[PDB]
């Protein structure tokens, strides 16, 4: 009863333990043809696949609030990220998918969350993380969350050399607790993917 | 509408009185409504 | 409710659950564009203010309470309490535009001039906060600037307030097992 | 002759809540457009039901470890907005900004154990007027309600909204320590190879939670 | 009685801009006729979309000659109503008391060389975020146009209007150096036997440009 | 757009001859009635001011707007700041017409009054610059006279306003690569 | 109509308000209408 492969592009990810895909804050795009571009914008199809990331090391001694940020768009080395040195405009959205594998038996849970606009957090603020797009991980019962989010911003095109609008924010609320026949460290990993990415503005050539 | 109280119409018009939206051709409602309630297996009385 | 604890779909284990009913309830009070459109104070300058909206503190009701979007749209009209003449300018004009009477000035009237300013911003909607440049917002993210001889006390209110995309929220931490502060009583 | 009025005395003073509006000064504003802009909420309540938010414990931690000794109680918080354990949860966020509420408030409680370790739990509501309950005999009595972990991990309680008066205040008393509109005491009542393993939880407005009487008494 | 009413506060003061009309002290007066008299214009953006005007080169000259060695710069100038270049323009003498604009800023382009002499050009425009080119090689990466001289002299390329926000500033920041809202190019490709020779170029409003939010900031 | 380079009829060569569409343009804040019709201040005398809209000066916005035109109608409206009494004169009487009261007087009532003047010139429109006399403007160029006691402050405005025959408009000169000024920022 | 803002009918009837205008028995906008666009010679895509 369970379709639960995704595809974005010609990039598969396969996962047999989800829970569920969220939909942050919108099921559908915004309207693209905005009239700060003339109608000078153009769909690249071929910037939508997955990219895989490194995070950190979830280990048994990290405490509440051992948080990771790291900011939309990071140094893509393929082609999404030629679009960034190649075009002055552009807006997309994302579909995270965070991997935490342990096995069964270890314990523990931490929150994945994609949170617009993130700066200068406190560790007391973090109690009220769940208002965001998010979505736990526990090796209890799953082992990836899988996060959705169009794109939100000040205005409809942006300049992602000077700004950038997502922070993908795990955190880890229950420590991990390794037990006699659990797993010692999890590494937590990432691949990442834009969604209907929009141009707008073609840069000289660097020559 | 908001913090009016006023059952007279406005002496200015609407341009004057506040800046005109325009359409270009809510969330958290539809996610509050969607909740899930009840149980999850064969409940008794 | 047993649930799936990790899908985040809201869950509402209601009180009938364990027998009994719900009441009709009504949320008025909590309505965004009824919680925001009263007066709050800032603190003033001497002469030049730029209208921005998060320069209301963190402690008051609506600054605390507007932090708690991350995108805002809301028309401003203040209420100023000075003396001399007080122009408006709009969002983007050079401050030396701030001399001038052209612009909308308004007379002293005894004791204080309230007057609606229009959404002058060239962006759709503005925001609370913004990582571009490591305070820390756009000089785009204001209503404009009012220039008297001496403002004494200028307030602000927010009106047909659209939010967007919540914000933490944070109240005081006890350190008591409870926050125990003295109410009002006769 | 023109139209004779009469300058009423006592009226017309500056109100800072009033639904009077200021006049206009500068005309002819179009906004950029806006519309359907991702992520908008109208009423605070909303944010406070679809989106449940931590609570705190002893050791800044929003976990509770469980007890692996003949004392069972995990939990023994007084029920209040203005509470110690409550504090740092949305839901108390914007109640520190109101004067009285009424309605219910869910819990949500997630258990974080591996597979092998088991537990059951119970939460109970004891009404004010006498001490609350430190065992789960004596806590049987109330309005509770027991769960095992298993393979839905995630059990949702609605604490019942009980009260003499129609809304009771959102902020407790300063002088009076008694705390006289109730506790909320949650235990643990055995669990299997459960030791030090974790039951995080989390709050969220109710169903028919609803606030009211805006009030500005300065953010702690 | 008389009619009760509440002589209100914070009203009733002297603004410049207000829609209040003063009341009138000495009536009946009837103007000569003017009826169908000519060359009248309602908006000033119509006089700026249909009368295009020059601009400032260096030598306070309104051509741009070309040049016979290996660099191929014609000009180069920021994109801005507050420019150089663009200071003895019309487009700008109106642009100077708003605070922001949108839309296309069309270029005339009227080439003044004789019968003998033919060249070709083109003109870029360099979107914000990097240097702007200097070559017509790199600048063909651009939202470009070519054009040569023939029979028909002259050539008319709307600027496009990209922004991030939907309003963009008349009027460049005076700390802020980097110009970050555009630089337009306009280079010569080849040209042959028209060393010496002119191309005097022109401004007008576009077809959707648009201006907002007038100040009074003092004429430089 | 190619063209016939020296017809002088008007080419728009739009965005779309690039790929690309326009969009819906409002051109409210740049309309003739709308930007002409506010208040602004002129320097008076001591007390006899002929009301001529060409007294405005060439650095403010409506004085430098108004000379765009070449031809002009407009009815005046003022308002001034004075002490006394202020006696306005219609178009062409004696100037020893100022001081006798039955011409439009307005009492001194705090802080200042403004009163709506019609046209009341001759001609069938003014006009902003005239080569008739080789200052250089006849002397039924103007709305009239107000002669007060001692007059502070007079302010114009010109509403219904109708003009003709567009003249050059010139911003300052930068002598910089782009005249940067300190815009309005928090 | 120019720079007002009132919904209500004016106090004054017309003629003691401003100065009434007279018959006797606009270009801009239809110079800057009649503009030449598209191109001048035949186009490819």
């Amino acid at each position: 009863d369970r379709i639960l492969t995704t595809r974005n592009g010609h990039t598969t990810s396969t996962t047999q333990s989800s829970v569920g895909v969220t939909y942050g804050y919108a099921t559908a795009e915004d309207f693209v043809s905005g009239p700060n571009t003339s109608g000078l914008e153009t769909r690249v199809a071929q910037a939508e696949r997955f990219f895989k990331t490194h995070l950190f090391d979830w280990v048994t001694s990290d405490p509440f609030g051992r948080c990771h940020l790291l900011e939309l768009p990071t140094d893509h080395k393929g082609v999404y990220g030629y679009l960034t040195d190649s075009y002055a405009y552009m807006r997309n959205g994302w579909d995270v998918e965070v991997t935490a594998v342990g096995n069964q038996f270890n314990g523990g849970c931490l929150l994945v969350a994609m949170v617009p606009e993130l700066c200068s957090i406190q560790k007391r603020e973090l109690y009220q993380l769940t208002l965001f797009p998010h979505q736990f991980i526990n090796p209890r019962t799953n082992m990836t969350a899988h996060i959705t989010v169009p794109f939100v911003g000040v205005n409809r095109y942006d300049q992602y050399k000077v700004h950038k609008p997502w922070t993908l924010v795990v955190m880890v609320v229950a420590p991990l607790t390794v037990n006699s026949e659990g797993a010692p460290q999890i590494k937590v990993y990432a691949n990442i993917a834009p969604t209907n990415v929009h141009v707008a503005g073609e840069f000289p050539s660097k020559e | 509408s908001g913090n009016t109280g006023s059952i007279i119409n406005n002496y200015y018009m609407q341009q004057y009185q506040n800046s005109m939206d325009t359409q270009l051709g809510d969330w958290f409602s539809k996610l509050a409504s969607s909740a899930f309630s009840g149980l999850f297996g064969a409940l008794l009385a | 409710t047993t649930s799936a604890g990790e899908s985040a779909d809201p869950v509402t284990a209601t009180v009938e659950n364990y027998g009994g009913e719900t009441q009709v309830q009504r949320r008025q009070h909590t309505d965004v564009s009824f919680i925001l459109d009263r007066f709050v104070k800032v603190t003033p300058k001497d002469q030049i203010n730029v209208l921005d909206l998060m320069q209301t503190p963190a402690h008051t009701l609506v600054g605390a309470l507007l932090r708690t979007a991350t995108y805002y749209f809301a028309d401003l009209e203040v209420a100023v309490k000075h003396e001399g003449n007080l122009t408006w300018v709009p969002n983007g004009a050079p401050e030396a535009a701030l001399d001038n009477t052209t612009n909308p000035t308004a007379y002293h009237k005894a004791p204080l001039t309230r007057l609606a300013l229009p959404y002058t911003a060239p962006h759709r909607v503005l925001a609370t906060v913004y990582n571009g440049e490591s305070r820390a917002l756009p000089t785009s993210f204001n209503y404009g600037a009012i220039k008297a001889t001496r403002v004494t006390e200028l307030l602000y209110r927010m009106k047909r307030a659209e939010t967007y995309c919540p914000r933490p929220l944070l109240a005081i931490h006890p350190d008591q097992a409870r926050h125990k502060q003295k109410i009002v009583a006769p | 002759g023109i139209f004779p009025v009469a300058c009423s005395d006592g009226y017309g003073g500056l109100v800072t809540t009033d639904p009077k509006t200021a006049d206009p000064a500068y005309g002819k504003v179009f906004n950029p457009p806006r519309n359907m802009l991702p992520g908008r909420f109208t009423n605070f309540l909303d944010v406070a039901e679809a989106c449940p938010t931590f609570l705190h414990f002893e050791g800044d931690v929003p976990y509770v470890t469980t007890k692996t000794d003949s004392d069972r109680v995990l939990a023994q918080f007084d029920l209040s907005l203005a509470a110690k354990h409550m504090s740092n949860t949305f839901l108390a966020g914007l109640a520190q900004y109101y004067t009285q509420y009424s309605g219910t408030i869910n819990l949500h409680f997630m258990f974080t154990g591996p597979t092998d370790a088991k537990a059951r739990y119970m939460i109970a509501y004891a009404p004010p007027g006498m001490e609350p309950p430190k065992t789960p005999e004596a806590a049987a009595h109330c309005i509770h309600a027991e769960w095992d972990t298993g393979l839905n991990s995630k059990f949702t309680f609605s604490i019942p909204y009980l009260s003499a008066a129609d809304y009771t205040y959102t902020a407790s008393d300063v002088a009076e320590t008694t705390n006289v509109q109730g506790w909320v005491c949650l235990f643990q009542i055995t669990h299997g190879k459960a030791d030090g393993d974790a039951l995080v939880v989390l709050a969220s407005a109710g169903k028919d939670f609803e606030l009211r009487l805006p009030v500005d008494a300065r953010t702690q």
